């Protein structure tokens, strides 16, 4: 930013949950053909709100 | 000789007091797109509130 004020330039990182990444936990199972994931491939998954999709 | 206008007391003559030049901004002035953009003065500083407050078109 031009309009600030002094020196020290804060750069928040893009996204949250440095804390982790790094006890991945892989969840090996079935499902049904309601889902849109690919079978037999991993991917990761962020949060709850979209599991049943 | 000066004239002469009409009052509650007669035929009194009349004249003219000099612009002193305070007054307070009466209704004619507030308007909405004049203090809108006021208002976002109220509003604190910081690298959260700068460019926000730059881009604030009305």
């Amino acid at each position: 930013d031009a309009l600030s004020d002094g020196f020290v330039r804060l750069c928040i990182d893009p996204s949250l949950n440095f804390f982790g990444e790094g006890c991945k936990i892989l969840v090996e199972g079935q499902m049904t053909d309601d889902g849109s994931a690919t079978p037999d491939a991993v991917t990761c998954v962020t949060s709850e709100l979209d599991i049943i999709e | 000789m000066n004239v002469l206008i009409p009052g509650i007391d007669g035929m009194v003559s009349a004249g003219t007091l000099e612009y002193t030049g305070c007054c307070p901004p009466s209704f004619a002035d507030v308007d909405e797109c004049t203090l809108a953009t006021a208002f976002v003065g109220l509003l604190p500083s910081g690298p959260l509130w700068d460019r926000p407050k730059y881009e604030a078109i009305t």
